[PDB]
């Protein structure tokens, strides 16, 4: 199976010019490839996946169908799209900061340390990062720690028998719903929404949004509860255009 | 069955380059295939396996067709 870096396990919607051609680089030494020019797709990813195999063929003689193929399998096993949703919902910051509560934070809402004030404080991770970021980061860097968040809440529910069989029969929009509540309290939070879990799993779209509304999690943050709950009732991303 | 020489007996993914070169040079030889050059498949076994029929076809107009079914064969045993 193809383990990519983790920034670029992001959907290839998101990939920028330069995310292209990490890409190509990181291909070229999975594939023991010819060498990729450079400037062989001088384009982001929304421009990438408009390109035909014929297009990869014509820009790449020697590895273009490689590279197509491997663009097919990364778009076949994608992965709830929930990157925007959580850059919306948690914000993307590349300097420490303190959230709502009062701990550090850093990149789409991963928490650090719940250890307190401005005696450094953290200083890690700083690896995670990481080398010595001094409390500063990329935006791939911020991507790695996302995906790694993500994979830590899907594995979260993957190992949860009440969280489980509900994500199992859920659609693609409605998984990431169900990871953005995971991602903001925790496994063990989201699985105390018994009755409401059991009302996701049977359909009853209507039913569970009126019922997760009455919730303390709606009270503490109700913007972003609201996004959430009308991802899980609609099955599409009205709340978040 | 189809016997292969011992250093590819080896599942296809973990092929090099130079396996894929050696497969090439070894399924001309065992099935009276026209001349294969070397550098119809510059790649690994891993990036063999993302090519699609049609690839092959593309590749190797002589042999291509045959060269695929060959690799689904072995993956097959
Ligand atoms: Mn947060
Ligand atoms: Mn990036």
């Amino acid at each position: 199976s193809i383990r990519l870096p983790a920034h670029l396990r992001l959907q290839p919607i998101y990939w920028s010019r330069d995310d292209v051609a990490q890409w190509l680089k990181w291909a070229e030494n999975e594939f023991s490839l010819r060498p990729i020019d450079s400037n062989t797709f001088e384009m982001n990813g929304k421009a990438l996946l408009l390109l035909t195999k014929e297009d990869f063929r014509y820009r790449s003689p020697h590895s273009g169908d490689v590279l197509y193929e491997l663009l097919q399998h990364i778009l076949k096993q994608a992965g709830p799209n929930i990157f925007e949703m959580l850059r919306i919902d948690e914000g993307l910051r590349l300097k420490i900061y303190k959230d709502t509560e009062g701990y550090y934070t850093i990149g789409i809402g991963h928490l650090l340390t719940k250890s307190p004030s401005l005696n450094a404080a953290k200083s890690e991770l700083d690896k995670a990062i990481g080398r010595n970021t001094n409390g500063v980061i990329t935006k791939d860097e911020a991507e790695k720690l996302f995906c790694q968040d993500v994979d830590a809440a899907v594995r979260g529910i993957l190992r949860n028998a009440k969280l489980k069989p509900v994500y199992d029969s859920l659609d693609c929009v409605r998984r990431a719903a169900l990871i953005n509540m995971v991602f903001q309290m925790g496994e063990t939070g989201v699985a105390g929404f018994t009755n409401s879990l059991r009302m996701l799993q049977q359909k009853r779209w209507d039913e569970a949004a009126v019922n997760l509304a009455k919730s303390r999690w709606y009270n503490q943050t109700p913007n972003r509860a609201k996004r959430v709950i009308t991802t899980f009732r609609t099955g599409t991303w009205d709340a978040y255009k | 069955s189809i016997r292969l020489p011992a250093h590819l007996r080896l599942q296809p993914i973990y092929w090099s380059r130079d396996d894929v070169a050696q497969w090439l040079k070894w399924a001309e030889n065992e099935f009276s295939l026209r001349p294969i050059d070397s550098n119809t498949f510059e790649m690994n076994g891993k990036a063999l396996l993302l090519l699609t029929k049609e690839d092959f076809r593309y590749r190797s107009p002589h042999s291509g067709d045959e060269l695929y079914e060959l690799l689904q064969h072995i993956l097959k045993q």
